[PDB]
């Protein structure tokens, strides 16, 4: 699972 | 080829919950993040939700937070949004848009749509008008007629006039909404020569309540 | 939240000319970590999904004709269509894809120009139908004119009317470029039954005075 690049 | 196909739209009255899907070929869906896009009656385009590849992230638009929530099912290959309380600003058409993991480009590959409709209104049927003129544009070369569908619900109509026959020259403006009924109206415009002589009727009919209706240009 | 403008909201183009639209964003959409700014630019053609057409303010996206040019920083981004083409109307949105949340600019519509038109303008009494059902809606049709710029007044007996009035405008026509618009004033058998002349006037471009168009009863 990997966050979204555009959670910052 | 990738491709994402929604469903579950349909007309819900306010404060209530329906559930989307959207169905995702063509990829290892496991991969890749999701969310809804939603295209609002007004044109507008918003975010609505994300999940990460795997659901332990979820992002939602600050509007939908609280009442909506986005899950997927990594191993049937489908997204969906339980979608409550639902307020009629919350209309229109879901998209669900695969979320660029690796490219980090945008929205690259999207759905077809699911169109949610919000409203507390109640299924009303049509009023078909038939819009015959006093006089042509002095009685010249053309006479343009028209019909007006005045207090529907829900949204559409099909206008044709003389069951489909007549397509040249033909306005069918959009519907507009008025306190929960819709109202819909067309215009043909023929030469002199073909109406009166001629029959022109306005066809309507309205799928969602059973009506057909028929009505014929009646000068006298 | 990054708050995407859209200048302008419609742009009238003739096919080979060099477009321009802008996108300015409150805050710099500058992923420092790819060194990228993170804006994306859509169109989308009526019934179908947007289409991404440019990404990270100017790299194009693969499929995406040759034409379409984006490019800029920090907060303002803009879209070039050298020569463009009559398949190229539709609306173009940027968007912010650098935070959440993500937000769409309002949107640029493209429109073709043609030539001014004035329209012809159309008027209804009541039918007996409806005056039979309580009401009264004299419609007035305002067909194919360019530009899109019209403003209709309705008249009863001398007076304007503001009240009553539900108006709907088609799109720009495929065939002629031209748009329409109905105006459709409505009011009771009653409140119709005591007044006579209707008058529906309307206001455009190709005109200094009124077209204006009465019936009596």
């Amino acid at each position: 699972d990997v966050p979204d690049y555009a959670s910052l | 080829e990738v491709l994402l196909v929604e469903s579950g739209g349909d007309l819900v009255k306010p404060g209530g919950f329906l559930k989307l899907s959207c169905a995702a070929s063509g990829f290892t869906f496991s991969s890749f993040g999701m969310s809804w896009v939603r295209h609002t009656p007004d044109k507008r385009l918003e975010w609505v939700a994300t999940i990460s590849n795997g659901g332990g992230y979820t992002y939602y638009q600050d509007s939908v937070k609280g009442r909506f929530t986005i899950s997927r099912d990594n191993a049937k290959n489908t997204l969906f949004l339980e979608m409550t309380s639902l307020k009629s600003e919350d209309a229109g058409l879901y998209y669900c848009a695969r979320r660029e993991r690796y490219d980090e480009k945008g929205f690259a590959y999207w759905g077809r749509g699911t169109l949610v409709t919000v409203s507390a209104a109640k299924t009303t049927a049509p009023s078909v008008y038939p819009l015959a003129p006093v006089c042509g544009d002095t009685t010249g070369s053309s006479v343009t007629l028209g019909c007006l569908v005045k207090g529907y619900f829900p949204e559409p109509v099909t206008l044709t006039w003389n069951s489909g026959s007549l397509s040249s020259g033909v306005h069918t403006f959009p519907a507009v909404l008025q306190s929960d009924l819709y109202t819909l109206s067309s215009s043909v415009t023929v030469t002199s020569s073909t109406w009166p002589s001629q029959s022109i009727t306005c066809n309507v009919a309205h799928p969602a309540s059973s009506t057909k209706v028929d009505k014929k240009i009646e000068p006298r | 939240d990054i708050v995407m403008t859209q200048s302008p909201s419609s742009l009238t183009v003739t096919a080979g000319e060099k477009v321009t639209m802008s996108c300015k964003s409150s805050q710099s959409l500058f992923n420092s970590g790819k060194r990228k700014n993170f804006l994306t630019w859509y169109h989308q053609k009526p019934g179908q999904p947007p289409k991404l057409l440019i990404y990270w303010a100017s790299t194009r996206e693969s499929g995406v004709p040759d034409r379409f040019s984006g490019s800029g920083s920090g907060t303002d981004f803009t879209l070039t269509i050298t020569s463009v083409q009559a398949e190229d109307l539709a609306i173009y949105y940027c968007q912010n894809d650098y935070s959440h949340p993500l937000t769409f600019g309002a949107g640029t519509k493209l429109e073709l120009k043609r030539a001014d038109a004035a329209p012809t303008v159309s008027i209804f009494p009541p039918s007996s139908e409806q005056l039979t059902s309580g009401g009264a809606s004299v419609v007035c049709f305002l067909n194919n004119f360019y530009p899109k710029d019209i403003n209709v007044k309705w008249k009863i007996d001398g007076s304007e009317r503001q009240n009553g009035v539900l108006n709907s405008w088609t799109d720009q026509d495929s065939k002629d470029s031209t748009y329409s618009m109905s105006s459709t004033l409505t009011l009771t058998k009653d409140e119709y039954e005591r007044h006579n002349s209707y008058t529906c006037e309307a206001t455009h471009k190709t005109s200094t005075s009124p077209i204006v168009k009465s019936f009596n009863r």
